[PDB]
């Protein structure tokens, strides 16, 4: 992928809402990346709550480092394109602008496709209550009468 | 993984019904004399 950084994701995300683009001419204002990657890191902190919510494998800058800028978000390959889709719609507001409905779309499928293998992993099934036998054909051969072993 | 199994049995009745049936009439063998032979030729073999 060429979208490496959050940077990147920003300008992919301009782009789409076309307002920093060479298809526009525009370039982008140097203090029209801080604040889309202080929105980027909000949205991705929303998302991800405290390891709850939707997982994505997103690296969150700290204090230490001094610029939050250029560094690797992380993503892996099938989540950029949400990732940046949701960024600008999430975005478009500071200009006064509103997303297109394709941009809407391809925001929501993505959120959907982000938790849709999660969703698939967390849809486990409880063990077996406290109260039930294990029957005669599984306790004829050890007496294990009142037992489910933890095996999947 | 472990599964429930009852043992909802249907057939242990009849089982148990045939088998008092079968030691209600007890079978032994008896000897008879044969034909021709002396009256009480088997007396002393049914002893035995």
């Amino acid at each position: 992928m060429q979208i490496k950084t959050k940077g990147d994701l920003v300008r992919a995300a301009l782009r789409k809402l076309g307002v920093a683009s060479d298809a526009t001419l525009t370039d982008v204002e140097p203090q029209s990346m801080q604040d889309a990657v202080d929105d980027l890191e909000a949205m991705m902190a929303e998302w991800y709550q405290d390891g709850k919510g939707i997982i994505t494998g997103y690296v969150f800058s700290d204090d230490e480092n001094p610029p939050a800028e250029g560094d690797d978000h992380g993503l892996r390959s099938s989540a950029v394109s949400a990732v940046f889709h949701n960024l600008a719609c999430r975005i478009a507001p500071d200009y006064a602008l509103e997303a297109t409905a394709k941009i809407i779309a391809t925001a929501k499928y993505g959120k959907e496709l982000l938790y849709k293998q999660t969703a698939i992993s967390r849809a486990k099934r409880a063990p077996y209550p406290s109260r039930m036998p294990t029957g005669s054909g599984n306790s004829f051969a050890n007496l294990n009468e009142w037992h489910y072993f933890p095996g999947e | 993984t472990l599964q429930y199994r009852g043992q909802f049995d249907v057939v242990r009745p009849v089982v148990r019904k045939l088998v008092s049936e079968m030691r209600q009439n007890p079978i032994d063998v008896l000897y008879r004399p044969k034909d021709g032979a002396r009256p009480d030729a088997a007396d002393v073999l049914m002893g035995m």
